[PDB]
RNA sequence: AUGUGUGCU
């Protein structure tokens, strides 16, 4: 994996959406559609506002 | 041959080797195809010990049909990262979110930062 | 304290400010001399603490102190999943390998 | 008006810096971004990986030993070894005895151009017929490198080592004030630095000056 | 946000026809070349790396910025079923 | 450092005496009676969790031990203590939305 | 709101503009004590434009809590900086400075059901 | 590497400036210490004390004339002047007009190397038989201080005015998170600034990095 | 592939 390859996958999405599932689904807006970024770590990270939604801490 | 370079043993990998997502382990096939044993999408890391129960066995039970049983003891040492879980004897607990360098860290007036900040909302 | 006093360094401006927000507060005794109200503040477990990307002093002292955090078994390592297409099973096509 | 200088460098470990005076809260507005260059920047020099005489992976034990692999090698990340001249980028120390002794980090045979500023370190204790043949390669490099990134591989059984470059080991500044019989409101920078002994203070701090100075240059054409 | 999707969705009676709308635009746009676009000359969608957007990176952002001007009619029956998807493929590579 | 003794975690001294041999595998013990009992000192050895777990000794060759006194800790001990984690210098605010 | 520290009222007192004011600046009431009607953070401090308050608080000399007079769209407000600061996050939030004001409130602190 | 500075001004008032890639931490290391030059160190000008005729103190109100005197003295301050040659230190602006006229900025008569960079600035609408004649100061400060911290009694009973001399009416910046192919975590450094049109962004920018640089050009002459 | 058990959510 180089910059090359890296670089490609940001041309792959750009306006590209990603579906994010709560573990128990609830009502429906305990899965919702988010642009990903690209960001370094291993875990997911979420916005703060959409927790209460489907009620993630 | 690149993917052997690590098979020191006739048929049992080298000890203190490095294992990665898709290395090869174990050695072995089947009706010739490749059906050996390599390292899950996961993670392997560095071997400590490799096991291996014979056929000429001083005495163990071994499962019916099988002749050989070859059990690899892959350790790995891992850093606290973001996303693992941190928890008191008190009972908060949370998973990291991010380690922010020393620099731009709450630190006292003496030279000293901190090392962990935890939020007044969880009290 | 002893040893700031003592080395050649004295009431920084910042730690000045910060009890001057902590009078209006509540927690400092108005009328004390600056090192009497780091005390007052020292006891209640909080101090000064500078923002350190910023050098600002956080207006308002906060409580600090070592604490014992223990590591627990779950890490992330153990639980990450990322499979776009792979095996799949020859009794269920369901994908999973 | 002119600012004054003043240094306190008291050995080679510990430095104190002072500037005064400066007009108006001008103390914290160089003190913080120094400290971020200090603390973030600044050339420094660590162990990279280590080769020992019959240990394979770095969870191992050895025979004479008191200390296993990991933890001697844990002792490793607390040593400093000052070079001289930029030139020095991969000096592989050596280190073998044997005997009753605590092996004190001032028994690695000395090079050239390079000492060791951290002589009184423990390594691990030798017990009756203990004894250790290692390699201890030695890089430079900056900030922080886990080992589970570059993965020196030195010999073959040769494990790496986190890097952790960074002379300038603590630092912190204080505003005062005073000079100037006219204007109250003034301000006094002092600026202290603790550093592991292979960087001076004096040394460490004219270095982030530089790097800072670089990165005002920046600013220059506009797009 | 996306561009505009207030204009959008009171662009239509429901909000699912816009939906429709945008999804089938985004794939004629695709099959037939991405040139049978509606504001190709300057007032266009671009990226980063470079502003290579003009050519092809995402289907549904045309379709939504093209569908804020009044270049495009949606509708339930407009043009006979077979002669439109072979118009299209013809005016078109 | 009741914990640790009670649930077999680290090794004891099992009667009075003086240090032998302080290995990183073996802990030699100079009972009075003549005797001296060897000890293992196991590294690492898969718990049934996936954890590991270490014995690494805790006196120096040539010092007198008591009945009872710890030569080696355990898993999870420092000292004799039951060490389940790490003491940080934590401060207590909010941070960003961190 | 802090103690009352010397005299409570400018309620109509024609002198406590110019009186009371000094008042402070001895040592006998604070800034923003509930010194009836008004209070020393609101005559001492008018700040012409509504970011210069702002800009004064940069300067340590008045916090974004205490009462004091802004200006914004052209008339006399007694609020504190921080609060005007919130009506202009609103505003440049959504560009629109006039309904901006309007949506919100400024007469009491932000919270869940505001 | 090297970052790029790209400027997106809007006029003389307002302007963006981004400078990318930033190495780790480096964003808020830079723009930090510039806002607070920005905000106290930027020589501009400012109303410091106002004489008026029939004006004893600073809550009054003159009849004839609408505006009460506070609302005026505030208009007062919302003026930019500037200065032609350095020699101008201290300034006097001269004002006399009576009637249903109105007085703008533009009317203080203009007094040798003083331009008025603001002239339509209201100061003041005037009723039949409304007279007004005041003068106005105008010194060369750094920043904001408070009119009860200098009160320049330049006439007998005149009204100190809260200074207002720094030309940026604002500035505010922030650290977004940029990658470069291998890694994400680069800092990127956005810096918004809100001028009285003394001087565009760009140019109080350049007097930020300048009046950094000399700064750090002190730890040079130790003692 | 189903049951038992535990862990977390
Ligand atoms: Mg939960």
């Amino acid at each position: 994996i180089k910059d090359e390859v890296w670089d490609a996958l940001e041309e792959v999405i750009h306006g590209k959406v990603v579906l994010l599932n709560r573990a128990p689904t609830l009502h429906r807006l305990g899965i919702q559609a988010f642009q990903p970024v690209l960001v370094e770590g291993q875990s997911i990270q979420l916005h703060p506002l959409v927790c209460e939604a489907f009620n993630a801490d | 041959e690149a993917a052997l370079r690590d098979l020191d043993e006739e048929g049992v990998v080298r000890i203190g080797a490095e294992v990665k997502p898709g290395d090869i382990l174990v050695g072995r096939t089947s009706f010739v195809k490749d059906t050996s044993l390599r390292v899950p999408p996961g993670e392997g890391g560095i071997v400590v010990r490799t096991v291996r129960l014979r056929r000429g066995d001083p005495g163990v039970e071994l499962k019916p049909g099988v002749r050989e049983v070859v059990r690899v003891y892959v350790a790995q040492k891992r850093k606290l990262q973001v996303g693992d879980k941190l928890a008191n004897r008190h009972g908060n607990k949370g998973v990291v979110a991010k380690i922010l360098p020393v620099e731009d860290m709450p630190h006292l007036p003496d030279g000293t930062p901190v090392d962990v900040i935890l939020n007044p909302l969880g009290v | 304290f002893g040893k700031r006093k003592g080395e050649g360094f004295g009431v920084d401006k910042r730690e000045v400010e910060v009890l001057r927000r902590a009078e209006k507060l509540g927690l400092v005794t108005p009328g004390k001399t600056p090192e009497e109200q780091l005390k007052e503040l020292f006891l209640q477990g909080k101090v000064v603490l500078y923002d350190g990307r910023t050098g600002e002093p956080i207006e308002g002292p906060i409580v600090v102190g070592q604490m014992f955090i223990m590591k627990l078994y779950h890490m992330v390592e153990d639980k990450m999943h990322a499979r776009s297409t792979g095996p799949y099973s020859l009794i269920t096509q369901q994908p999973l390998g | 008006k002119a600012p004054v200088f003043t240094v306190r460098t008291q050995g080679r470990e510990y430095g104190e810096f002072v500037l005064e005076p400066l007009e108006r809260g001008f103390g914290v507005t160089l003190g913080n971004p120094l400290r971020r260059i200090l603390l973030s920047s600044i050339p420094g020099t660590a162990v990279t990986s280590v080769y020992i005489e019959d240990v394979l992976h770095e969870f191992s034990t050895i025979p004479g030993v008191k200390e296993d692999v990991v933890e001697i090698i844990l002792n490793l990340k607390e040593l400093v070894v000052r070079f001289l001249n930029p030139s020095l980028q991969t000096v592989t120390l050596l280190l073998k005895a044997e005997g009753p002794k605590e092996v004190k980090a001032r028994d690695f045979l000395p090079v050239a151009d390079v000492e060791i500023m951290n002589p009184d370190l423990h390594i691990a204790t030798l017990e009756e017929g203990g004894r250790l043949n290692m390699e201890v390669r030695v890089d430079r490099g900056v900030g922080y490198v886990p080992a589970e990134k570059h993965g020196i591989k030195d010999r073959i059984n040769a494990i790496p080592v986190d890097a952790v470059f960074s002379p300038v080991r603590r630092v912190a500044f204080q505003v005062e004030d005073t000079r100037l019989g006219q204007r109250t409101d003034l301000d006094k920078l002092t600026l202290r630095i603790w550093t592991d002994g292979s960087v001076t203070p004096l040394e460490a701090l004219n270095q982030a000056v530089e790097i800072l100075r670089e990165h005002l240059t920046y600013f220059s054409n506009p797009q | 946000a996306e561009p505009g999707i207030d204009k959008l969705f009171g662009m239509v009676d429901s909000k699912y026809r816009l939906t429709v709308v945008v999804a089938k635009r985004a794939q004629q746009l695709l099959r037939h070349g991405f040139k049978n676009t509606v504001l190709e000359p300057e007032e266009r969608p671009k990226m980063q790396t470079l502003e290579g957007l003009f050519d092809d990176p995402n289907a549904v952002t045309w379709a939504m910025k093209e569908l804020l001007t009044g270049r495009l009619v949606f509708g339930e029956n407009l043009v006979p079923e077979d002669r439109l998807q072979k118009e299209m493929e013809r005016l078109y590579p | 450092e009741r914990v640790v003794r009670d649930s077999l975690a680290a090794l004891y001294a099992e009667e009075d005496g003086e240090v032998a041999k302080v290995d990183g595998n073996r802990i030699v013990v100079r009972y009075e009676d003549g005797r001296l009992v060897e000890y293992p000192l196991r590294r690492f050895y898969r718990s049934n969790q996936g954890t590991a777990l270490d014995q690494r000794p805790r006196v120096v060759v040539g010092q007198r031990v008591r009945k009872g006194d710890l030569l080696a800790d355990g898993p999870a001990s420092e000292n004799g203590f039951l060490a389940l984690g790490q003491n940080v210098l934590v401060a207590i605010m909010p941070f960003d939305g961190y | 709101k802090e103690k009352k520290g010397a005299g409570l009222e400018f309620a109509t007192p024609e002198e406590a503009l110019a009186a009371h004011e000094r008042g402070e600046v001895a040592l006998n009431a604070p800034i923003k004590v509930a010194g009836r009607e008004t209070s020393v953070g609101r005559l001492k401090y008018v700040f012409a434009n509504p970011d210069e308050a702002l800009l004064a608080v940069a300067h340590g000399i008045v916090d974004l809590q205490d009462v004091v007079t802004v200006r914004y769209m052209g008339k006399r407000l007694e609020t504190s900086p921080g609060r005007i600061l919130f009506a202009r996050i609103v505003a440049e939030a959504v560009e629109d400075e006039k309904v901006a004001w309007e949506l919100i409130q400024l007469d009491v602190p932000q919270e869940k059901n505001s």
